Order: structure tokens, then C-alpha cells, then sequence
């Protein structure tokens, strides 16, 4: 299992801040490509060689392993400060 | 050294921030940054628990590459409106290049890494402030 | 915009400089720096007239290379001692690194272009402080 | 006639903050070189090439010309900030 979290456009499209996938990945990029698929409004929000990824709290790049007990957030890049 | 974090939607004062970034007589160089938002409110997302981690761990790094002494930095969260000041940072060191140095790679790393999402009000709707490139570059150089 | 220069024996206070260099809502970046004494008192001499006339032409030269708004510098003179706050320098500018840059040029043409003299207490006699060739490299890279 | 003002060590060596030359030189370092020439104390004042030289209030190299009513100062490297 899976924690995900979404924040800024994405969490708006989406419909929900979080979300706790009972399913196992290889990695973010393979999570990312089967959330997508759900729906029209799923592949709007997941979407983007912009879009960034954190795992356990750290960015990291799409390619990072996942497994059971991960916390995944998707987010747009960031606009602090 | 201390270094202190804040993250939360109240206001600060440089005035109540400096002098305890100022107190140590071992350092000869007080650098601060205040960014502010120049009718439409602005509201601050962020990532609950990655973002006071993130900014520790810029500042961790800061620590690596210069000697530090004094720490603060705050970021405010939340609606803020024009005017207001949204982020602070404050470094120390023995001397003014490290400090002026370590101040700017803080804020740089600040706007590419820390977990933030500004969104605005306009007439006709929200509009999400959009990243920018020159950031990244910024960042890149250190 | 606005330029305040003090060249004065008084001390300063952070906390009541900040608020004018803060207070227009176009400048979204304020940087400030101080710089400090780190038993033994420290006189600082300078050249009456030559040194308010030495800073105004810094902070002209500052604001041929950026876009600054408000500008403040203060430079105490006479006996000072250690922990004493002896130089501020606050600019602002409508993004940072701007206010960053123009901070550090300020103070390193500060440091080789004002006449002001160190002289410390010690022991056995006063002792004037060596200039550093450093500050030299500093000021010309710009 | 030029009125020469001192600073730090060139002042304390010299024994005075200013005085007025009935004299004309064609350079800052013209009037440096006889100056220095008065005596052991005057040499040691105004010997160096790290000495700084002002005319009428401005950073000045020693080939720089003067003129009757002129204000010229010497001066040690300057430690600010």
C-alpha cells in the first residue's frame, strides 16, 4: 500500500487531497501512469514533464522505487518565497 | 549553532527577529532577506511535515558550505494580502561574504525546493502563480 | 526613490531602520546587512564632510547597476567597543537578487572607497587595523 | 596656497590635523615629495605606496593635478565596516 498525496492544481483537479492506494508499483512513474488512466480528469492533473514527485517527504525523480509503507505526493513546481 | 524554523500563518517583525540573530559577539556579520507580496488576496499552500523538513535541510547544507553561526527562517502560509511580508531569512557568520552568500543560496534553494504553492485572487477568478526557469538557474549555480 | 545616509556616534537600532526601508509595497525584496565589533575599545576616525560625500556616490553608483528603491546606510564614528553594531546597510528592489548584490557592492566599495580608520585599545598601546587586499578583490569584481 | 589635511597613523606622525601651503605644486605627489623632505618625522608620515591621497574630497591617483585654493588630504588604506 501506498499513501498519495496531491497538492495546488493537481489536488484541485483531482478532487481530494489524499488517497491510500492498496497496490504495489515499481516506481512513481509507474503509479503516475496507472492513476492517470482512471479518468479524463485523472490525466489533466498527472499530466507533465513539469510535474515534480516527493517520497517520504524528499523530491525525487520519477524513476525512484516505491514500496508498501511510501507516502507519495504529486504537486505542480513550487512557488514559495 | 541555533537555527530556528518557522512555518504558520501568523506575522513576524525583523524588528523581534534581529536581535536574537544579532545576540553573539563571535559574529561580526548580520545578513537579512524579507520577501513581500507587492485588493487580491494570495493564498499560500503548502506540504504539512515536508516543508519544515525541506527548509532544514536547506539550511543544513548552508551550514556546509559556509560557516554559519545564527539562523532564522520563517515562511508564512495561509491568505496573506499586497504588502505583507511572506518570508524571512536571517544568517550570521565572522564575516560579510559567507553571510551575504548563505543568505542567497537559502532563498534560492528556498524557491525551488521547499514544498510552497502561491495561488491569486484577480476580478474574474484564481490564478496560480507560475514557476520560472531563472529560479532553477539561480539554484543551479551554488 | 528615497537614500538615507548617517555617518554619527549614535547607536542604531535594526528594528526602527527596517520599517522605512519596508514600507513601499513595489519593492518585494528588503536586504539588510549589519556589520559588528567582534575590554578593548575600538576608535573609529574619519574625514568630516568626505565621508557623507564618499557614501552618496556609493549608493549612486548602486543605483546605475540596479533598479533600487529605498536606500539606507549608517556608519558610526568614535569610541566603540566590542559587540557594538558599527555599520547598516539596508536596500530594497522589486526582486532579490537585486537587493543582494546591490547590499554586498555597497558595503565593498564601503570598505575601500570611505575614509574611516580603525585604531583598537590593547594592553601595551593602540594598534590601527591593516586593510586587507581581500576587500581590494572584492570591490573591483564588480 | 593648498590646505593639507591629515588622517590616522599620517596625523599622528605628522603632529597635526591640518595645515595651509603658500606654495604651488603641480601634482599630489609633488607636494607629497616636499612635504616628506621637511624632516625624519615628515618622511615616515608620508612615505608608501599604499598612501591614499583626496583633492577637494574625492579618491585621487598622486599624478593628479592641484591648484590654489585645493583642499588635499593623506591618509592611510582606509578600514571601515
Amino acid at each position: 500500500m501506498v499513501k498519495v498525496l496531491f497538492f495546488a492544481q493537481v489536488r484541485e483537479l483531482v478532487g481530494t487531497d489524499a488517497t491510500e492506494v492498496a497496490a504495489d508499483f515499481p516506481t512513481v512513474e509507474a503509479l503516475r501512469q496507472h492513476m492517470a488512466a482512471q479518468s479524463d480528469r485523472w490525466a489533466l492533473a498527472l499530466e507533465d514533464g513539469k510535474l515534480l514527485a516527493a517520497v517520504n517527504q524528499t523530491l525525487v525523480s520519477f524513476d525512484h522505487p516505491l514500496t508498501d509503507g511510501d507516502e507519495v505526493a504529486f504537486f505542480p513546481p513550487v512557488t514559495g518565497g | 549553532a541555533e537555527t530556528k524554523i518557522v512555518v504558520g500563518p501568523q506575522p513576524f517583525s525583523v524588528g523581534e527577529e534581529y536581535p536574537w540573530l544579532a545576540e553573539r559577539d563571535e559574529d561580526g556579520a548580520v545578513v537579512t532577506f524579507t520577501g513581500k507580496v507587492r485588493v487580491n488576496a494570495l493564498t499560500l499552500e503548502h506540504y504539512p511535515g515536508m516543508t519544515e523538513k525541506a527548509l532544514a535541510e536547506i539550511v543544513d547544507e548552508a551550514r556546509n558550505r559556509w560557516p554559519l553561526g545564527r539562523v532564522t527562517v520563517i515562511h508564512r502560509i495561509g491568505e496573506l494580502w499586497p504588502g505583507d511580508e511572506i518570508v524571512f531569512v536571517g544568517v550570521t557568520s565572522a564575516h560579510r561574504s559567507s553571510a551575504f552568500e548563505a543568505g542567497q543560496f537559502i532563498m534560492d534553494y528556498l524557491k525551488t525546493r521547499a514544498p510552497f504553492w502561491k495561488r491569486e485572487a484577480t476580478p474574474e477568478g484564481d490564478r496560480w502563480v507560475e514557476a520560472r526557469e531563472s529560479d532553477q538557474q539561480a539554484a543551479k549555480r551554488w
